[PDB]
């Protein structure tokens, strides 16, 4: 897989720059970068990360559900809450695979939706929390204060509550969005319950293949031959016992 | 990186004195001649005069009678006095460096911002800020306007930025108005995106030097 | 002493045709003259000294010709951005002296404007008075007619518009037209339009609003 | 109810009522908490009792 200047979170939860990599390949050994450019650009930090990092050495390959409920819904709240960060090609949009929930007729009614894949592959659904500046900023995005988001599972239920709390400038934004995950199995639900502050998701991965990979960081790019051996250095040809290599 | 900014009353009482300071950061006043020039209205430029902390001075002979320029080596202040100001007196007032010699003789490079200094009795008023909300219902394209009207304020100079700087393309701050109460009136606009109405907000920083007043305020649909 | 006599005070021209303005002077000035570029509320940015000696950062056409009584500045293709004052400078003998300074504007194709209608806040309201804008947004005949109608009442008075100076970029122009009104404060009237009438307008644009 | 609120950490916290050991005459019990204030980062204290 070649990450070029894409964090995994950024190819996972699909941020505008390097959307070149929504039509993931089956195969991916993962090659990431140590900082790379395009990240979390709405500023944001993501819970568990390098769990989920662990997780995709055994996986191999994905299939994005393109069943998460969708856009089209708009019972509730509004589907058109693009942000003047994560820019695509320059152009202000927000990540597709979640998305910005805004509350509709300045009413913010809680949504209990709720999804069980009844798939046969397990999924990777994801979702966040907007931790807004101003109780005014948060009264304008949801008019309920003090708000509340629910994950209901058949293993894991979380109880979310914002943060409220003007932070540093960041892609012009002190507002912060926190990314959750979570293992949905086949036949598995979960539910969602939010007072506000939800950036609920539309997409999710399907685990097609969880073969044997690594997410080894290499600043290196790809250069095209094919070896039994790789390393964020390189990749060995002869076949002795030992190596000091990496 | 010389950096020259005025400082200025923006009124003074007809027949009074008018106190004009430039403060100098990136150079030592001790070492350089300093120009005041003026600019009423529209107007051309007016060049009132040249100092230099140890060099005699020279005045535009128009004004002579009545400038006086100083230097203050401790806070580096560049002064200007105009006893005796009429009514022509009112003007925009800009400090700059005169050069070192050069085989190009002397050049100004570096310019202040320039203050604006009217001549009144009138006294000091501050703005009144309302929104100008957008109607988000009408279809308008992809696009929608938003303001800020600022009305009754009686020192002309009102500045208007928009979420603190961020805002810069689409902005027109129109030019002030005189109404009939004497008082002048600025409207200033932003053309936006329709679409980012709902998730980003939007924000006025109004800031009326001479009366001292600040107001910043949201426009919400 | 010596006086700077400019000459057009007044230009217009579209993008990349070649513009001169003439300063000549009451007495020699040898080769003390310099050029300034006023922007619209901005300090002048010296553009020539020596009367030929392009400061660094001035474009590659920008030019300035002359000796003893008179003067040159030459663009060779004006761009948007040379929309300005611009200033000729005595730095020969004291006292120092300018030009009137001439008025360098820009033709531009016919640009319709967007119109928008703005109601008056309510906390205006409550203070007692109340305030209607038209917005005209872009548009490049500068000339361009704004009617107030009030229940299809024309009032010429209690308006006053404002104009923008030309943008960098599009070299367009808008305008405020505001309708000051507080009889009933604006009570008495069910609708408020702009009969706006433009060039770039087939038939006059009119927007309304019937809030209160 | 007693809640932290920081740039990083918030925590909201409930007293135990409950009598234990006589300790210096006082059975009611003190937790001290700490978190480290960045220059730039705030805290807010909001405290039932
Ligand atoms: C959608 O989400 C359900 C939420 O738990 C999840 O549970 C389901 O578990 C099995 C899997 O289908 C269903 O068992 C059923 O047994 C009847 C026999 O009477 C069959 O006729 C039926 O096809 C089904 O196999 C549960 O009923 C069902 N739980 C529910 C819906 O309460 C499932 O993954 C999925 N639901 C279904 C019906 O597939
Ligand atoms: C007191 O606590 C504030 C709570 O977050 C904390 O945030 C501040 O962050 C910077 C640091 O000063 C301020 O940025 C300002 O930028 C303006 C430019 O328009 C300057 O004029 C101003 O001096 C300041 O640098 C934030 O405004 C401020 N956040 C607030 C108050 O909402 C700060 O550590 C501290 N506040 C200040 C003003 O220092
Ligand atoms: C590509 C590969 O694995 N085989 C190479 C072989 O072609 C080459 O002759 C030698 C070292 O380059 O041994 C190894």
């Amino acid at each position: 897989l070649i990450l070029r200047d894409c964090s995994v979170a950024g190819w996972l939860l699909g941020n505008p720059m390097c959307d070149e990599f929504i039509n993931v390949p089956e195969w991916s050994y993962i090659v990431e970068k140590a900082n790379p450019v395009n990240d979390l650009c709405y500023p944001g930090d993501f819970n568990d990360y390098e769990e989920l990092k662990h997780l995709l050495s055994r996986i191999n390959h994905f299939e994005k559900i393109q069943i998460i409920p969708k856009s089209s819904w708009s019972s509730h709240e509004a589907s058109l809450g693009v942000s003047s960060a994560c820019p695509y090609q320059g152009k202000s949009s927000f990540f597709r695979n979640v998305v910005w929930l805004i509350k509709k007729n300045s009413t913010y009614p809680t949504i209990k939706r709720s999804y069980n894949n009844t798939n046969q592959e397990d999924l990777l659904v994801l979702w966040g929390i907007h931790h807004p500046n101003d109780a005014a900023e948060q009264t304008k995005l949801y008019q309920n204060p003090t708000t509340y988001i629910s994950v209901g599972t058949s293993t894991l239920n979380q109880r979310l509550v914002p943060r409220i709390a003007t932070r540093s400038k960041v892609n012009g934004q002190s507002g912060r969005m926190e990314f959750f995950w979570t293992i949905l199995k086949p036949n598995d639900a979960i539910n969602f319950e939010s007072n506000g502050n939800f950036i609920a998701p539309e997409y999710a991965y399907k685990i097609v293949k969880k073969g044997d990979s690594t997410i080894m960081k290499s600043e290196l790019e790809y250069g095209n031959c094919n070896t039994t051996c790789q390393t964020p250095k390189g990749a060995i040809n002869t076949s002795l016992p030992f190596q000091n290599i990496h | 990186q010389v950096q020259l900014q005025e400082s200025g009353p923006g009124l003074v009482k007809p027949s009074e004195t008018l106190s004009l300071t430039c403060s100098v950061s990136g150079a030592s006043i001790s070492s350089y001649y300093w120009i005041w020039i003026r600019q009423p209205a529209g107007k051309g430029l007016e060049w009132i005069g040249r100092f230099y902390t140890s060099g005699s001075p020279n005045y535009n002979p128009s004004l002579r009678s009545r400038v006086t320029m100083s230097v203050d080596t401790s806070k580096n202040q560049f002064s200007l006095k105009l006893t005796s100001v009429t009514a022509a007196d009112t003007a925009v007032y800009y400090c700059a460096r005169e050069e070192h010699i050069t085989f190009g003789g002397v050049i100004v490079r570096y310019w202040g911002q320039g203050t604006l200094v009217t001549v009144s009795s009138a006294s000091t008023k501050g703005p009144s800020v309302f929104p100008l909300a957008p109607s988000s219902k009408s279809t308008s394209g992809g696009t929608a306007a938003l303001g800020c009207l600022v009305k009754d304020y009686f020192p002309e100079p009102v500045t208007v930025s928009w979420n603190s700087g961020a805002l810069t393309s689409g902005v027109h701050t129109f030019p002030a108005v005189l109404q009939s109460s004497g008082l002048y009136s600025l409207s200033s606009v932003v053309t936006v995106p329709s679409s980012s109405l709902g998730t980003q907000t939007y924000i006025c920083n109004v800031n009326h030097k001479p009366s001292n007043t600040k107001v910043d305020k949201r426009v919400e649909p | 002493d010596i006086q700077m006599t400019q000459s057009p005070a007044t230009l217009s021209a579209s993008v990349g045709d070649r513009v001169s303005i003439t300063c000549r002077a009451s007495q020699s000035i040898s080769s003390w003259l310099a050029w300034y570029q006023q922007k619209p509320g901005k300090a002048p940015k010296l553009l020539i000294y020596k009367a030929s000696s392009l400061e660094s950062g001035v474009p590659s056409r920008f030019s300035g010709s002359g000796s003893g009584s008179e003067f040159t500045l030459t663009i060779s293709s004006l761009q948007p951005d040379d929309f300005a004052i611009y200033y000729c400078q005595q730095y020969n003998s004291y006292p120092w002296t300018f030009g009137q300074g001439t008025k360098v504007e820009i033709k531009r194709t016919v640009a319709a404007p967007s119109v928008f209608i703005f109601p008056p806040s309510d906390e205006q309201l409550k203070s007692g008075t109340a305030s209607v804008v038209c917005l005209l947004n872009n548009f490049y005949p500068r000339e361009a007619k704004v009617q107030w109608k009030v229940d299809n009442a024309l009032q010429s008075g209690n308006s006053q518009e404002s104009v923008t100076e030309q943008d960098s970029k599009d070299s367009t122009y808008s305008l405020s037209s505001t309708l000051t009104l507080s009889k009933a404060d604006y009570e008495k009237h069910k609708v408020y339009a702009c009969e706006v009438t433009h060039q770039g307008l087939s038939s006059p644009v009119t927007k309304s609003f019937n809030r209160g």
